[PDB]
RNA sequence: UAGAGCACUGAUAGGGCUAGGGGGCCCACCAGCCUACCAAACCCUGUCAAACUCCGAAGGGUCCCAGGUGGAGCCUGGGAGUGAGGGCGCGAGCGAUAACGUCCGCGUCCGAGCGCGGGAACAACCGAGACCGCCAGCUAAGGCCCCCAAGUCUGGGCUAAGUGGUAAAGGAUGUGGCGCCGCGAAGACAGCCAGGAGGUUGGCUUAGAAGCAGCCAUCCUUUAAAGAGUGCGUAAUAGCUCACUGGUCGAGUGGCGCCGCGCCGAAAAUGAUCGGGGCUUAAGCCCAGCGCCGAAGCUGCGGGUCUGGGGGAUGACCCCA
RNA sequence: UCCUAAAAGGUAACGGAGGCGCCCAAAGGUCCCCUCAGGCGGGACGGAAAUCCGCCGGAGAGCGCAAGGGUAGAAGGGGGC
RNA sequence: UCAACGGAUAAAAGUUACCCCGGGGAUAACAGGCUGAUCUCCCCCGAGCGUCCACAGCGGCGGGGAGGUUUGGCACCUCGAUGUCGGCUCGUCGCAUCCUGGGGCUGAAGAAGGUCCCAAGGGUUGGGCUGUUCGCCCAUUAAAGCGGCACGCGAGCUGGG
RNA sequence: UCCCCCGUGCCCAUAGCGGCGUGGAACCACCCGUUCCCAUUCCGAACACGGAAGUGAAACGCGCCAGCGCCGAUGGUACUGGGCGGGCGACCGCCUGGGAGAGUAGGUCGGUGCGGGGG
């Protein structure tokens, strides 16, 4: 996804804020700049882009740029982001968290149950050209107590995980209901 | 439970740590304005929740009351009040998540977790889940 | 309803500070244990108090692992 | 550096102990009353916490 | 310490993992296998703590150096009164996140400034520290439609309640403003004419359960169209109806979220009222700007006194601060 | 002793919690030597836990007693005088 | 264990409705006030009940508030005195309405009733028991309302408590 | 001036854990033995003495690695001296000066002073 940044320098961030401007940074190990985007734009790219999908920067200097997106750091007290973090990646192993499809109702979603999907997303370490839009995830042989840990993965081309073997990805849990109520509240 | 016996009131300044974002579900309950929630509201909203859609997803709670609640039986001034009345209760500062669900539709959501806001003494809001995570 | 007790306030810590005349032996730090240690010139009591053994002025120094040290760079 | 003048404008009173002293130090006797002197450090020093009182010119 | 943090002490929701416990198949040689149960330890997710801290400010404290001649400071000594305090702002405990409550800390004003202007009135809220005189002058807070000094001032919005003239969850096609989403001249929104169906009477329970009590759920066919179904209704039907398509029509229209002012929620005791009268493109609310009234504050002029300094060999007395 | 106590000291309430009215001729002085708790494995009686060996294990042990501060580069355990 | 721990003697407990003096609203009891936990009423949510059907009628779990009749908290005027329960006389005001008037809904055929809304104008009985307030009861009624006024009213009365 | 090793101090984890490689010529360790000095609550384990032969295994020196530990910005927010405004309140906002913790980017398998032997 594509997006039009802004030099900034001095000025109050909570003055951008004012007109509509959301400050943040751009960096890497060799790089690191002072920007903002526009807020309103930010929200309809960020919404669809978010910290697993790239971002193409754009200044004032024709520059374009592969920025990731590191962290948004939010307005406690009706959630709103603040500031926004940009690693502009290069061509090196970088590691990033990226999406997770978990196609397939389970065994337990069937006979009532619930999907808890632990994780949206996987830590892995991966190069600028890897970017897999998702990772499938055929949790399906899911019956209820049962769970999805790192080890089995459809892992793509190039994209090893740098988080555990062991961490869990998902799991299918009882429903809550109001039998249990009766129960519950008894003992 | 365990810790050790009667608390300190402390104030509820600003809400600064009060609050956080949506964890685990599909939707939430934050609250808008300051206050100590009982045990009683808690359990209220819950039992409430699931009451709506019988048998039905997961709720989760993301607040959890560890203040123990002092208050005297009708007297005057010698000790510290026996407390524990209406027992315990949780600091629930501006932008807080409450309760999380997951495993049903939205018109599920925003109806159960409504129905909750109706025995929590705040202001209360629905949040989705935008995107916004870390 | 037991509970109105309470000890009398001891009254510790450093004395005199860093950059600060001293005269011969006079007190410098009173503290619970050994938040900090001797020095150059600088003893320490029974109670762990930290007193001068000479006259001049007083400096502190970390050493991190080691410690926290008081003592005085005399002059005459 | 310019000399400072300062005219008292605003009452001291109410205002905390400290800021009575300054407008002491700074010679500011009684209200409405000018006051020109050096800018030093230490002269803007006091002149700063005073500032709710006083408007400074530069001469 | 505020903050924050979870590395210690504890607390904690969910999941992973895994000792011990529960309960079934399988047993007697004791073993094993399950477990939409209970649960230590460990892990990830997420979080709490006055008496928890890996961390940690603003700030405060003290020494040195400098400014600082002030009803400053230090030393000896004569004289005291005071040892019920009070309210307000802030930071805590107690209390019920009650009290013109209480108890500390920092500050402040009343005390003793119930002297002066503002707040209708009112120790302590805003303004200001009264030596005396003046039928002079500028301003402070506040205020400038009349009672009542001074603008029925200028410009741009909002409010229709007398809101303003002082109540909460919660509510609602009040009104104004910003934003995103979808529909529409290949005809939208509304209304209005026609169908709105077939196996089906969906499967399961129930005396009964025909889209239509309760439980489980995701077919295709005639078609341009009609949901294993929206709400009523019968004992159960049919029924009427939305959904749904096509025509009439002719231009806009439906929704989501943010902001400003207002509406409901709103019941008391001698007569009413925002101080009053009155006020509606305001005399209300928000933004901006020029002017003016307004104290015992400040300036102008005169006098008193005390201190300090300068003139006075001279005292006396004279000038000045 | 700790908190309240607002990062100097201090600081109240019939505020929140707990101890003291002793003990030790060694539990004292010094010289020399020595380093725990706990976790896993191996071991006849033992048996979750005696004692033995291995490995990991910076202080979670210990310091006569409450709590805090300190602390194994000893204040902790042993010995000689 | 001078432990009442800065320790008055070497050496010490009760009682007063028979009581008294000096003081205090610096401090209780009455009342007022502030507060509103308790109290009275209203309201938000709607699990559920009512064959069907959430409000004809009802409402778990929890939430917000009004009023200032009760119980209470505080100690502010009043201790050089503000007489305290009940009755009696005379009342007057509120309205959260007991009756009569008006109205929507109804699980309203009619009659009768349920419930909410409007509405103080006037009305709101006599006796037994007890100091009683309160309450139970007898016989009636259109009805036998609740509450404020120092729990109105002792320089008006009574004086059972 | 330089390099190797040895003894010692300093900053006090960017120096540490683990992994891999490396040197015994000098140095150091281990190794030989326990008559003597001296020593084990028992053991020459340890400390201690005499001393070639063997060895670089262990220990240690050096170096490469980041997986763990440790260091870790920038920007931004919390909070906050001082000044001002708002709500009945529980509270909230503005100005001026200050400004973290966490997390991110990234860094690290150290640096250095004196003395002594060795080319
Ligand atoms: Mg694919
Ligand atoms: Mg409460
Ligand atoms: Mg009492
Ligand atoms: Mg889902
Ligand atoms: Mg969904
Ligand atoms: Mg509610
Ligand atoms: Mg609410
Ligand atoms: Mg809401
Ligand atoms: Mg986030
Ligand atoms: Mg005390
Ligand atoms: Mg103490
Ligand atoms: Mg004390
Ligand atoms: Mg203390
Ligand atoms: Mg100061
Ligand atoms: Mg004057
Ligand atoms: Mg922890
Ligand atoms: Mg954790
Ligand atoms: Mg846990
Ligand atoms: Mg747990
Ligand atoms: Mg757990
Ligand atoms: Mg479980
Ligand atoms: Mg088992
Ligand atoms: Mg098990
Ligand atoms: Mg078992
Ligand atoms: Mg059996
Ligand atoms: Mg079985
Ligand atoms: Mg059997
Ligand atoms: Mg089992
Ligand atoms: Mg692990
Ligand atoms: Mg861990
Ligand atoms: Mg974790
Ligand atoms: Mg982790
Ligand atoms: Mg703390
Ligand atoms: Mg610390
Ligand atoms: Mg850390
Ligand atoms: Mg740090
Ligand atoms: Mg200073
Ligand atoms: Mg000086
Ligand atoms: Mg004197
Ligand atoms: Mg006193
Ligand atoms: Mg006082
Ligand atoms: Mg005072
Ligand atoms: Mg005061
Ligand atoms: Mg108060
Ligand atoms: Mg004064
Ligand atoms: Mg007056
Ligand atoms: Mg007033
Ligand atoms: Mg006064
Ligand atoms: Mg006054
Ligand atoms: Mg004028
Ligand atoms: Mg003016
Ligand atoms: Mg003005
Ligand atoms: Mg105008
Ligand atoms: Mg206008
Ligand atoms: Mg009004
Ligand atoms: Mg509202
Ligand atoms: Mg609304
Ligand atoms: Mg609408
Ligand atoms: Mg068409
Ligand atoms: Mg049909
Ligand atoms: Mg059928
Ligand atoms: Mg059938
Ligand atoms: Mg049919
Ligand atoms: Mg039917
Ligand atoms: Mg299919
Ligand atoms: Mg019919
Ligand atoms: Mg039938
Ligand atoms: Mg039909
Ligand atoms: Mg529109
Ligand atoms: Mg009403
Ligand atoms: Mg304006
Ligand atoms: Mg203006
Ligand atoms: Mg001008
Ligand atoms: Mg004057
Ligand atoms: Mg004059
Ligand atoms: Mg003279
Ligand atoms: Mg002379
Ligand atoms: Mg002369
Ligand atoms: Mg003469
Ligand atoms: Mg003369
Ligand atoms: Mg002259
Ligand atoms: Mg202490
Ligand atoms: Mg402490
Ligand atoms: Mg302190
Ligand atoms: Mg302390
Ligand atoms: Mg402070
Ligand atoms: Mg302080
Ligand atoms: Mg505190
Ligand atoms: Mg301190
Ligand atoms: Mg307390
Ligand atoms: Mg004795
Ligand atoms: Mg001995
Ligand atoms: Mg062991
Ligand atoms: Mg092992
Ligand atoms: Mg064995
Ligand atoms: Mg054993
Ligand atoms: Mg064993
Ligand atoms: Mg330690
Ligand atoms: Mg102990
Ligand atoms: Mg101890
Ligand atoms: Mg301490
Ligand atoms: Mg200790
Ligand atoms: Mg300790
Ligand atoms: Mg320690
Ligand atoms: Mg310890
Ligand atoms: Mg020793
Ligand atoms: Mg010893
Ligand atoms: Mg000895
Ligand atoms: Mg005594
Ligand atoms: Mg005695
Ligand atoms: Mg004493
Ligand atoms: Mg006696
Ligand atoms: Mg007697
Ligand atoms: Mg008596
Ligand atoms: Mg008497
Ligand atoms: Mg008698
Ligand atoms: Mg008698
Ligand atoms: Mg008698
Ligand atoms: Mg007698
Ligand atoms: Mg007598
Ligand atoms: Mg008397
Ligand atoms: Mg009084
Ligand atoms: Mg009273
Ligand atoms: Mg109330
Ligand atoms: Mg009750
Ligand atoms: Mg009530
Ligand atoms: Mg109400
Ligand atoms: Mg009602
Ligand atoms: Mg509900
Ligand atoms: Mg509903
Ligand atoms: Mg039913
Ligand atoms: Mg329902
Ligand atoms: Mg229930
Ligand atoms: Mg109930
Ligand atoms: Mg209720
Ligand atoms: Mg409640
Ligand atoms: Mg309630
Ligand atoms: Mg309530
Ligand atoms: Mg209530
Ligand atoms: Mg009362
Ligand atoms: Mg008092
Ligand atoms: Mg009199
Ligand atoms: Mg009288
Ligand atoms: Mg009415
Ligand atoms: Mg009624
Ligand atoms: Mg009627
Ligand atoms: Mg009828
Ligand atoms: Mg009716
Ligand atoms: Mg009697
Ligand atoms: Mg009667
Ligand atoms: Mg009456
Ligand atoms: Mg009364
Ligand atoms: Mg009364
Ligand atoms: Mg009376
Ligand atoms: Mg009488
Ligand atoms: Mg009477
Ligand atoms: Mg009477
Ligand atoms: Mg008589
Ligand atoms: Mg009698
Ligand atoms: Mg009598
Ligand atoms: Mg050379
Ligand atoms: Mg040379
Ligand atoms: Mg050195
Ligand atoms: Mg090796
Ligand atoms: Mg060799
Ligand atoms: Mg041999
Ligand atoms: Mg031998
Ligand atoms: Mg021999
Ligand atoms: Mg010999
Ligand atoms: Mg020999
Ligand atoms: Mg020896
Ligand atoms: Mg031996
Ligand atoms: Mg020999
Ligand atoms: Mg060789
Ligand atoms: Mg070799
Ligand atoms: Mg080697
Ligand atoms: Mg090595
Ligand atoms: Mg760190
Ligand atoms: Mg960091
Ligand atoms: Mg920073
Ligand atoms: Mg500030
Ligand atoms: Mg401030
Ligand atoms: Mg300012
Ligand atoms: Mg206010
Ligand atoms: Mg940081
Ligand atoms: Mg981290
Ligand atoms: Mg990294
Ligand atoms: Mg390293
Ligand atoms: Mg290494
Ligand atoms: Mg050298
Ligand atoms: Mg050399
Ligand atoms: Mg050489």
């Amino acid at each position: 996804y594509r997006l039009k940044a802004y030099y900034r320098e001095g000025e109050k961030p909570s003055a951008l804020r004012r007109a509509g401007k959301l400050p943040g940074v751009m960096y890497n190990r060799h790089l690191n700049r002072k920007v903002y985007v526009d807020l309103v734009e930010f929200d309809k790219v960020f919404r669809q882009a978010s910290i697993h999908h790239v971002i193409v920067l754009e200044l004032p200097d024709g520059q374009s740029l592969p920025t990731l997106v590191r962290q948004v750091n939010l307005d406690k007290r009706r959630r709103r982001p603040e500031h926004v973090d940009f690693f502009v990646l290069s061509d090196e192993p970088v590691e990033m968290y990226v999406p997770l499809r978990f196609v397939g109702t389970p065994a337990g979603v069937r006979a009532g149950g619930v999907l808890q999907e632990i994780h949206r997303d996987i830590l892995v370490k991966v190069s600028p050209r890897n970017i897999p839009e998702f990772i499938e995830v055929d949790v399906s042989g899911l019956e209820i107590g049962d769970s999805l840990h790192a080890s089995d993965l459809k892992l793509p081309p190039g994209v090893e995980l740098a988080v555990s073997p062991e961490e869990t990805i998902a799991a299918v849990v009882p429903p809550e209901d109001v039998e249990k109520l009766a129960e519950e509240a008894a003992a | 439970r365990m810790k050790y016996r009667k608390q300190q009131r402390g104030r509820l300044k600003g809400a600064t740590k009060g609050g956080d974002y949506v964890a685990f579900g599909d939707f939430g309950l934050v609250a808008l304005e300051p206050a100590w929630i009982t045990a009683q509201q808690i359990e209220a909203a819950r039992v409430a929740m699931v009451r709506h859609f019988r048998r039905g997803g997961k709720i989760f709670i993301r607040i959890f009351p560890d203040k123990p609640y002092t208050k005297k039986p009708l007297e005057v001034r010698m000790g510290k009040g026996k407390g524990n009345v209406e027992g315990y209760v949780a600091v629930v500062k501006p932008g807080r998540v409450m309760f999380e669900v997951a495993g049903v539709t939205e018109e599920q959501a925003m109806e159960a977790l409504r129905i909750a806001g109706h025995k929590l003494p705040i202001k209360t809001k629905i949040v989705r889940r935008d995107a916004y995570d870390e | 309803t037991k509970n109105g007790r309470d000890s009398q306030a001891k009254r510790l810590g450093v004395k005199r500070y860093e950059g600060q005349v001293v005269r011969a032996g006079n007190i410098l730090v009173r503290q619970r244990g050994t938040r900090f240690k001797p020095g150059k010139n600088v003893g320490m009591g029974r109670d762990f108090t930290l007193f001068a053994l000479v006259d001049g002025v007083v400096e502190f120094q970390d050493r991190g692992r080691l410690g926290r040290y008081v003592h005085v760079r005399p002059l005459a | 550096m310019p000399r400072l003048k300062v005219k008292l404008v605003k009452s001291p009173i109410g205002y905390p102990k400290d800021q009575k002293a300054a407008l002491k130090a700074l010679g500011l006797r009684r209200l409405q009353q000018e006051r020109v002197l050096e800018d030093t450090p230490a002269i803007r020093g006091n002149v700063e916490k005073v500032a709710h009182l006083v408007r400074v010119e530069v001469v």
